[PDB]
């Protein structure tokens, strides 16, 4: 407790400490992690002043890396002519922390996470394969509107829900710096429960793990410009940088590959490593050293 | 002020940048903090906690048998019980730990690695284990007399039933790299080779195939730089309920 | 070193200065 | 100063941004403020004012009959007079209020909801009403003995002719979400079930089908975050005199 | 009165308050809203310190959201060749608060509103459907000139009223950040009367609700560049962010769908919710709970 | 936190600091 | 409120602060 | 009025302030 | 002359001010 240490702690000089009645290396794992330090036993250490880095491995600095949370490549054409389910020059994305396994595993080291989401939207335009000719990349103004969870989301590109009188929207060009915005810590609880051992509704048919409090919202991203005669694959990549991190109850890292966004269902690879019956790639025996120096 | 020239690093999207960005709600007051227990402000708070090493690491060991090593009553002295490679950033028994998985979010690491072995046998199961971390440069010691020249500790089970072999920080550099090669000078760490010291003696009504659970944590001298994406997880394909979080 | 010109405290720079840490919550949660 | 690099959030149009923009008239003095009555500087000033709940909410009730509930002389005790769902952010009797419509401009809300019922019967119409807000987790109570276990208030009409059932703020989270699902833990609020206590007794020359107007306001402990577009209004088509404000 | 409260007010501990002669929950709705608080009656509350958000739900913060007020998609071609009524590479828009129902309903919660209009113009270029080929999006410089209400508005793209010697105009490119300007609070009265129970002129044939004092002006938006051989649908989206809000006499929110920009005429949907005879979607009975937990 | 460099007071940032409120205008407009 | 960073006084902002006025030059040019 | 943020003195603004002049070098180069 | 607005000391300007030099390390490495 009350440690405001800014570097790695230095070790002191250790002599021969063969004292009867006390032994530091003998501990109890059945209490917690052991307190046997380096100059206490098992090594006759020297006094080395430790000036090593700690600010980089801060939980803030651990989780303040802008990693991808929504890579959606939607076509930009006459979608109103003949499309059924595909994204009609717009997509409503439920803002989840779980779409990409890197930042999902990074935030899933902790049970609770209070952070503001620095959402940076990097949108790229490519020409779709139907046109098969470049003809220039157009400067496209895009609207990303943060709709609250469960509120009324637009259904069209010109759906008249894009006025953003009360909803917060950001207009940004593709020939511009990427859209940097800060979604607040908007959870109704005092942290985002990255895991939820419970159900959303008071009925028994609710979904497991989907607390709507920790659901951030819905980024509805559209092209503000009307349709071009040429279709364009607009690949919008929302990277979320979690900032002002306050973390609680650290957890085992996710070892098996993720299967679903909604839950923590597990199925390992068909052989080790990261398999269901064997997280680590198997050695020949207990007495066999892999990558032994020869 | 008014005369402003754009830098070469202007208009770019750095992942690790820390510039303040725009709010979306202009007067959003968040819900106030409650004292949730276990506030984690640094990775070292998670790093120095023990976590089971996958010592067995063998294809016959399925699941539960991997996190323990079955030490048996040997009829002869000076056999290798087990040897653990200490590549905390490479795939091995130290990979599936707090320190291994969290240090694989970094390329450079430093600090002493505590390794606590808890004897999960019977009370009447007696035996001395000699656990020897060998500094890198040579082969893994398969014999005890080549092993005790390194950092060795002798452990009688007794009442405490657990020991901590503290692997010290002896390296030429200040940090050790990941570098994807376990043979390298700045990546190989040493070998924790555990041997029989005075053999494991059990009664006939206790189990001869006793079991040992080892753990690696670190101390407060641990440190991590050059954050990278961990290779423990990997996305080759968009998971379930993705494209259903969009519909 | 902070260019927080917006009126919200949540819009500020990523405060990588919380050097206070207590490992005894998780290492030694006893007595 | 002169060395300036563009941020990733530069050149974008945020809706909720607060940066100062250019004037169009360079020396425009506006007309000075007069003291117009009722200066509104926060939504809580509008929030804590009572507003009629649409308690009847039934297809035979047309217009005026929806804002009142017709409570009649019952021949038997322990019937449900009415039950009101307290989804202030979802379509219901609390939607068409100040607190409901204004809170639907937000996703997250908190605070106690006062609910004042004014007995609009005759002076000689006597009766006790028991109004029970039930915390969420179970079904809506259709019987009084299951209802009085929650936050219940017993109200004799008398001379004051109105009561305030204050719905308290009991929730696991600090706020309650909108989230478009009324079954959720962070969205379901409870049920205000009003029952006969000692039956409504009227004279033969007074109207047996008495009427009750309920209101929901809040207190100063109310709060709102995560502003969103309200679904009460909606534009599927450009209205009249639009394209005639352009010609 | 004299409350400069910055958070939600905390409740105090309440005991059994069965006192004869006084009753807090018994109030008079025939005076106003009731003053019966939480620790007074009907609940035995606990002392919980309330640190909840108030700055987000400020009337300033409620109405300082940049929502759409003028989405006009006008063609950019040889309009002078053969067009009759359509917008000849320019449109004069009477700046009204009423074109889009979101921000219209937001400002129509209040009778009076003193604000400066942060007009942000986000203009997008799309290729019209007659050309049916992309060929690049041109960088178009647009002039938005704020003409006073009733003053002389231009009739052409090159109408010689675009000199803007006295009128205030903003020149802005489509390959640029959107045009951020602040129209002042320019009403001849000390607030914008969002509703007007009166007529503009002293004659009886005036229009109801159109006070020219609360009419902000006329944004005449044109392409400064001369015509291209390719026609382009220029969709200019004026979003108005009302800033320095001072609000007066709060009102019922508009429940029925809006029909006209000019007046507050009403016609609900063909069934509830938001219908003329039933604003709320109907339940089965008074005793029937919709979305009851089962 | 205000970058109002223009000469007009109406051109400033949206002043989300008017925390003074009087609900007794609308809640209790009596006596 | 002035961001005149150039070395010429004529390059400054439009000085809309000359509130001194004398209408008696043109209204009452007598005695 | 100088926004010289670079570390070299030669990179500064054009110093149009050297008002000192001596015409007697060239007008009267005598005695 | 330094516009180091980032939170890392390694991100600063190229410090061309280390004028201290010791040539006797390499010129006269004797006695």
């Amino acid at each position: 407790i009350e440690s405001i240490i800014k570097t790695a702690t230095d070790t002191v000089k250790s002599e021969i400490n063969a004292e009867l009645g006390v032994v530091p290396s003998l501990n109890a794992v059945e209490t917690g992690a052991s307190s046997n330090t380096e100059p206490e036993e098992a090594i006759q250490t020297r006094t080395v002043i430790n000036q090593h880095g700690v600010s980089e491995t801060l939980v803030e600095n651990f989780l303040s890396r802008a990693a991808l949370v929504s890579k959606r490549s939607f076509e930009y054409k006459n979608h109103t002519s003949s499309e059924a389910r595909t994204d009609k020059n717009f997509y409503k994305w439920t803002i989840n922390t779980k779409s990409f396994v890197q930042l999902r595993r990074k935030l899933e080291l902790f049970t609770y996470l209070r952070f503001d989401a620095e959402i940076t939207i990097l949108t790229t335009v490519a020409v779709g394969s139907n046109n098969s000719t470049y003809m220039g990349l157009p400067d496209l103004t895009l609207q990303a509107m943060f709709v609250p969870t469960g509120a009324l989301t637009p259904e069209k590109q010109d759906s008249f829900h894009w006025q953003s009188g009360s909803n917060a929207s950001v207009f940004f060009k593709v020939s511009d710096p990427p859209a940097r915005m800060t979604i607040p810590f908007m959870c109704i609880n005092s942290a985002y429960s990255v895991f939820y051992d419970g159900f959303a509704g008071f009925e028994k048919n609710g979904l497991y793990g989907i607390n709507p409090a920790d659901t951030i919202g819905n980024l509805c991203v559209r092209i503000v410009n009307e349709h071009q005669p040429i279709g364009f694959t607009v690949t919008v990549r929302v990277y979320m940088k979690p900032k002002h991190i306050k973390a609680w109850a650290p957890r085992p890292p996710r070892t098996l590959p993720y299967m679903s966004i909604a839950n923590a269902n597990y199925k390992g690879k068909e052989r080790a490593p990261n398999a269901l019956n064997a997280i680590i790639g198997n050695r020949e025996s207990v007495k066999t050293m892999p990558h032994d120096i020869v | 002020g008014v005369p402003t020239y754009l830098l070469p690093g202007s208009g770019q999207f750095l992942t690790t940048d820390d510039h303040s960005s725009a709010p979306v709600l202009p007067c959003f007051n968040p819900t106030p903090e409650m004292h949730i227990p276990g506030q984690v402000r640094n990775m070292l708070e998670v790093i120095q906690v023990e976590s089971m090493m996958e010592i067995n690491n063998t294809e016959n060991a399925v699941g539960m048998q991997r996190l323990k090593v079955d030490i048996s009553v040997l009829t002869d002295v000076d056999q290798l019980l087990f040897n653990i490679p200490l590549d905390i950033q490479l795939d091995g028994p130290l990979r599936n730990t707090l320190v291994g998985n969290i240090s694989r979010y970094y390329t450079h690491w430093s600090g002493s690695l505590e390794m606590t072995f808890m004897f999960c046998g019977s009370f009447m199961a007696t035996g001395k284990l000699i656990l020897c971390y060998t500094p890198p440069g040579g082969s893994c010691p398969t014999t005890r007399e080549t092993a005790m020249l390194g950092t060795h500790i002798v452990w009688d089970f007794g009442l405490q039933s657990s020991v901590t072999l503290v692997i010290p920080w002896i390296s030429g550099s200040h940090y050790r790299m990941f570098n994807n090669d376990a043979k390298s000078t700045n990546a190989n760490v040493g070998y924790v080779t555990c041997f029989m010291q005075t053999n494991l003696i059990v009664p006939s009504e206790s189990s001869n195939t006793c079991s040992l659970i080892g753990f690696v944590a670190a101390k407060d001298d641990f440190s991590l730089r050059l954050m990278r994406d961990s290779p423990d997880i990997g996305q080759l394909e968009h998971l379930h309920e993705a494209e259903a979080a969009y519909q | 070193n902070q260019i927080n010109f917006y009126k919200d405290s949540y819009a500020a720079s990523a405060s990588k200065q919380d050097f206070s840490q207590d490992p005894s919550k998780f290492t030694e949660p006893v007595v």
